[PDB]
């Protein structure tokens, strides 16, 4: 590469996994109480009864049908594993960002092989073959072409970063509302109640 | 205002009794919180960094645009008056063209970056308008949208190029540990809380609201009965007192 | 570049090789006829991790993507034997590595970050660890409460600036204007975009603040059950009629 | 090449500034999305969730 | 070079405009989900007043929402008390307000 460096992320994947583990343990063992203040423990059945009350069904229905609900939840979460493992292209949204960034970087690299009207695309070759007074004419064309390509790359990256920020804000709002609480907004947290 | 606060307490799931029996403490806590906010704003600096960053970015971009006007761009000089003063038009045009191209490119870059920044600011302003509608003109159940805790009410304050929201929230404190059961069995029937949770202090059983400890005797009024004792997992045995019998006697 | 004994095999008729975009990765010398590979020698950026000129003048230098084994704009004190720490984001010189770990100020990368106690570098701490006493017949219920007031700052608008395309490029030159006229209508589009931004700036403020049908006014006798809104409410003494908090906010930002 | 490039002003200062802004923004996005817990809660060793 | 610069400017402007159009489309989809398929408690999200229901209508390049809301009218003055005393006990409304 030619001046192309990649900066490692500040939060390593182990830390992000630890954060998700903290989120998930807190929501299992406390419900939504850990979001508001200190984590208050609750039996998981009673939390489910509270959430049934939240969606409009009396907590009677949970206790009369606890085993069936547990079996249905286990079957659904197993089907999640089966769908993820067997079926492909489920993560196309995540793959699109990687593909777009790689393609932009590749075209930025490949724009270094264009003459841009000069006698060659190799600057050292121009220097070695030509005297200084005439070399500047070709070098200026090379400078113009490479500056324009770099400016185009930077503009596209800014426009893409704006969309990534919008998606990150949506993900943060969904983490705050779907995970740390129970939402009454229709279709915000999955489909159904 | 006290009745409004009682309504908001009902909104967050706490009985309005609690406000009326703790009105003085609640008023003192609110006043102290306002005083702390004033002290932190007066003493601590860089708190308003989000407002300052926009101004700094705009000023830096404008300064760069102005300073880009002093570049040769391959011409003999960066001053048009000097070029016109000492050159004939046929050769002066070649020098002027390079300056024109460079300045046009710099201005285009400035305008594009300004458009991107304007889009970001518009998104921020839309978020601020939504918060004004849903946190100030009403009470919101959305988690962490109007502060951390259980939202009560918010107050808007104007800023030089923005808006400042003071979110008042209810935060539980001083928790205690109890023993709980899902249902109470009486006369071979399963009793559930109408609104609350069954708790035990070691020897007796009571009913409390879920966000504040107010133990009460289990009665028919604050419970409902449905089904036998076999189906429910975790039942415990206790008596459910009915107020009708003592008055009937 | 730096030459190395290549492992890949050449057919008896090539002379060199490349991978993507004429990047010559291999070559054979014209005399020994041995296949060699070419890779560029290491390069990267340089960062300074000062805690501020105010407080101390000590700094830490980070070389990004550079192995510690080989390093030597002289930087005399930084290439003679000082304590050198190697991270996943590069090599760190001038900051000692502490076995402890806690919340930090200045990020570095890959979970490593630095702060001023001397300057130390350590693994970032996500937070405190507590194990909630979960059981199938135990509950925690609050017995008291506290009321919290927090501040959220959101920018709504920026300064309305207008740049004249013709006067910026030319600045009172008829010849320059005549030459620029041949370029089409770039100036018109630029001015239109700037004016659109300027109008959007006022639209943002109108959307945010103008949400009251009428100008409601507070009663003179202020009896709100004990709640005191004196600081939040406007102060008639001030000419601008701003409140205490608003006055403080306006003073801070300049 | 660099001496000739110096005649174009501070374009590349702007380019590097924009890229660094994007790089900082990515870390800010991740931190806002995931870091929402005061404490690192741990699940009990005994899994009895009904 | 002149024509290519003009084309690049046009494409950049189109991208910037399409971003705003996408934001508006996301808002419209959220409004449809939260007001046509349900009833929302969010203030001033679907009309002004207390939301009841909404009806979508198609437009050449957009959507029109007809928001039906409940607006109180013809208010009257009364007198209130936080609680009422009887037999040395304090009484509070279950779901209403004390008026005189
Ligand atoms: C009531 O709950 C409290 C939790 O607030 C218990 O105290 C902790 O219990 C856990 C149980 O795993 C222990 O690991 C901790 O060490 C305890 N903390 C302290 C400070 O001792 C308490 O034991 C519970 N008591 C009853 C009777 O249920
Ligand atoms: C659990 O609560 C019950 C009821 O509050 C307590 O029983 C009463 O305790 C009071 C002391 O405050 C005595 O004066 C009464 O004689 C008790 N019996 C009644 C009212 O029938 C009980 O002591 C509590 N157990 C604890 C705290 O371990
Ligand atoms: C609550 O009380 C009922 C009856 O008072 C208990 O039911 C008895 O359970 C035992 C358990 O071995 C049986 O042998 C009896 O035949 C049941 N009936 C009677 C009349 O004693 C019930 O077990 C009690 N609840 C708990 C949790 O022990
Ligand atoms: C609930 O908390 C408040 C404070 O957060 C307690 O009020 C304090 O009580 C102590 C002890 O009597 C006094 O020294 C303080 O002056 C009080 N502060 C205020 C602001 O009034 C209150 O007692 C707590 N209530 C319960 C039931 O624990
Ligand atoms: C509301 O708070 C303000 C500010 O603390 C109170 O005004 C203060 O009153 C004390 C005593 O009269 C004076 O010593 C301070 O100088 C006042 N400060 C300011 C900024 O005026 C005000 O009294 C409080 N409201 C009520 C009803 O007590
Ligand atoms: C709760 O767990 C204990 C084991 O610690 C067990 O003996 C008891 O039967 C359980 N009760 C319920 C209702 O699950
Ligand atoms: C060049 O000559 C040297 C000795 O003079 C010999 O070792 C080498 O193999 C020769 N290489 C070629 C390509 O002829
Ligand atoms: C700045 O200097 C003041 C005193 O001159 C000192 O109190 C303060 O801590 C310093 N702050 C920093 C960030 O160095
Ligand atoms: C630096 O080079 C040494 C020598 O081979 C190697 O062992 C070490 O792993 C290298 N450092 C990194 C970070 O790869
Ligand atoms: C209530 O009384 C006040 C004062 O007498 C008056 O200003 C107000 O208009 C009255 N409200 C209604 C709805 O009549």
């Amino acid at each position: 590469f030619n001046g192309l460096t990649v900066l490692p992320p500040l939060l390593t994947d182990e830390m992000i996994a630890q954060y998700t583990s903290a989120l998930l343990a807190g929501t299992i063992t406390s419900g939504w109480t850990f979001g508001a203040g200190a984590a208050l423990q609750i039996p998981f059945a009673m939390q489910m009864a509270y959430r049934f009350n939240g969606i409009g069904v009396t907590q009677n229905v949970l206790y009369e049908n606890q085993k069936l609900i547990a079996n249905q939840f286990n079957s659904a979460i197993g089907k999640i594993q089966d769908s993820l493992s067997s079926t492909a292209s489920a993560l196309g949204k995540l793959q699109d960002v990687v593909n777009q960034n790689a393609q932009a970087l590749n075209t930025l690299v490949k724009q270094l092989s264009s003459n841009f009207g000069a006698i060659s695309s190799v600057l050292n070759d121009i220097l070695s073959r030509l005297d200084p007074p005439e070399a500047e004419v070709q070098i200026d064309r090379l400078i113009t072409g490479r500056l324009q390509s770099l400016q185009t790359y930077v503009t596209q990256q800014l426009i893409r970063a704006a969309e990534i920020r919008a998606s990150a804000n949506l993900a943060a709002t969904k983490m705050s509302e779907c995970v740390l609480g129970q939402s009454k907004r229709v279709d915000f947290c999955g489909k159904g109640y | 205002f006290a009745m409004q606060m009682a309504y908001r307490f009902n909104g967050i799931g706490v009985t309005q009794n609690v406000l009326y029996e703790n009105q003085k403490l609640i008023a003192n806590q609110f006043n102290s919180a306002i005083g702390k906010i004033q002290d932190s704003l007066s003493s601590t600096a860089s708190a308003l960094g989000k407002l300052q960053d926009v101004v700094n970015q705009n000023a830096q971009a404008l300064n760069t645009l102005v300073k880009q006007l002093s570049s040769n761009f391959g011409a003999i000089s960066s001053v048009l008056n000097d070029i016109l003063s000492r050159l004939d038009p046929p050769e002066a045009e070649v020098q002027i063209d390079r300056l024109i191209t460079g300045r046009l490119q710099s201005l285009q870059t400035y305008v594009t970056q300004q458009l991107i920044r304007a889009a970001e600011i518009r998104a921020s302003a839309n978020l601020a308008a939504t918060k004004m509608s849903e946190c100030v003109l009403g009470q919101s159940k959305r988690v962490d949208f109007c502060g951390k805790g259980y939202h009560l009410m918010s107050f808007p304050q104007s800023a030089p190029h923005g808006v400042v929201f003071l979110h008042v929230t209810y935060v539980p404190a001083q928790e205690k540990n109890f023993t709980t059961a899902p249902a109470i069995c009486h006369d071979g029937k399963a009793h559930f809380p109408r609104e609350g949770v069954f708790v035990s202090n070691g020897t007796h059983w009571f009913v409390t609201q879920r966000n504040f400890y107010e133990p009460q005797i289990i009665t028919t009024d604050n419970t409902f009965v449905s089904g036998n004792c076999d189906v429910v997992i975790g039942i415990v045995n206790n008596t459910v007192y009915d107020p009708l019998q003592p008055e009937l006697d | 570049g730096v030459l190395t004994e290549s492992n890949k095999k050449f057919l008896p008729f090539q002379q060199f090789g490349r991978d993507i975009a004429d990047t010559t990765d291999a070559v054979r010398d014209p005399q020994t006829l041995e296949i060699l590979d070419i890779t560029p020698c290491s390069f990267g950026g340089v960062s300074v991790i000062t805690p501020g000129t105010n407080t101390s003048n000590q700094v830490a230098v980070l070389y990004q993507g550079v192995n510690c084994t080989e390093v030597p704009p002289t930087w005399r004190v930084y290439s003679t034997g000082s304590n050198v720490f190697q991270t996943r984001a590069g090599c760190l010189i001038g900051a000692e590595h502490v076995n402890n770990s806690y919340e930090c100020d200045i990020p570095i990368g890959a979970g490593i970050c630095a702060s001023y106690q001397s300057i130390i570098a350590y693994t970032m701490s996500l937070g405190a660890e507590n194990s909630v006493a979960y059981s199938n017949n135990s509950i925690a219920i609050p017995t008291n409460f506290t009321i919290s007031v927090t501040t959220e700052i959101l920018p709504v608008s920026m300064t309305k600036t207008s740049v004249d395309c013709t006067m910026y490029i030319c600045g009172d030159s008829t010849e320059c204007s005549n030459l620029l006229l041949q370029y089409g209508s770039f100036c018109t589009q630029l001015n239109r975009a700037l004016t659109g931004i300027a109008v959007e700036q006022d639209k943002n403020t109108q959307e945010v603040f103008a949400q009251v049908k009428q100008i409601y006014k507070t009663p003179p006798i202020k009896d709100f059950g004990g709640f005191n809104f004196s600081q939040i409410l406007p102060d008639p003494s001030k000419p601008s009629k701003r409140s205490f908090i608003e006055d403080l906010l306006f003073n801070k930002v300049t």
